[PDB]
């Protein structure tokens, strides 16, 4: 369903990259 | 399917492919590739071109038609819709509702969704970014630091 699900998608992403210094 | 698009450059873009040549026209070879990719304007590196040139070859010559040759330059720089859904995003993590992020609201986002994530790499993240030397950061630095790979 075309909504917020995508911005989870993108932050998501980045955030379990990010994290490992 | 039509979504807006820039003009300036298929106008000149095209020019340039068209006068060219000699021996006839309608589309040009590895070589001339290069020579009107040049003229067009931007002189970046030639590793790009190099590869290029020798991956759309496929079924046929080496030959490119104008239409090929916009796609790919245009495909340069990566064309994919994602303004109004960062936008939305964008109030998710701001909570003040303005045009930059701060400590506080960035955190909401990470406790919320969990991932542990403590306030250390918080303000690790804000020292590696910030155009300025606040400790917030603007919409471009925002969105310009995202989308990783
Ligand atoms: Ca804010
Ligand atoms: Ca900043």
């Amino acid at each position: 369903t075309v909504g917020k699900f995508y911005a989870t998608f993108l932050i998501q992403e980045y955030f379990r990259k990010f994290k490992k210094r | 399917m039509a979504d807006q698009l820039t003009e300036e450059q298929i106008a000149e873009f095209k020019e340039a492919f068209s006068l060219f040549a000699k021996a006839g026209a309608g589309t040009i070879t590895t070589k001339q590739l290069g020579t009107v990719m040049r003229s067009l304007g931007q002189n970046p590196t030639e590793a790009e071109l190099q590869d290029m040139i020798n991956e759309v070859a496929a079924a046929g010559a080496g030959t490119i038609d104008f239409p090929q040759f916009l796609t790919m330059m245009a495909r340069k720089m990566k064309d994919t819709d994602s303004e109004e859904e960062i936008r939305e995003a964008f109030r998710v993590f701001d909570k003040d509702g303005n045009g930059y992020i701060s400590a506080a609201e960035l955190r909401h986002v990470m406790t919320n969704l969990g991932e542990k994530l403590t306030d250390e790499e918080v303000d690790e993240m804000i020292r590696e970014a910030d155009i300025d030397g606040d400790g917030q950061v603007n919409y471009e630095e925002f969105v310009q630091m995202m989308t990783a790979k």
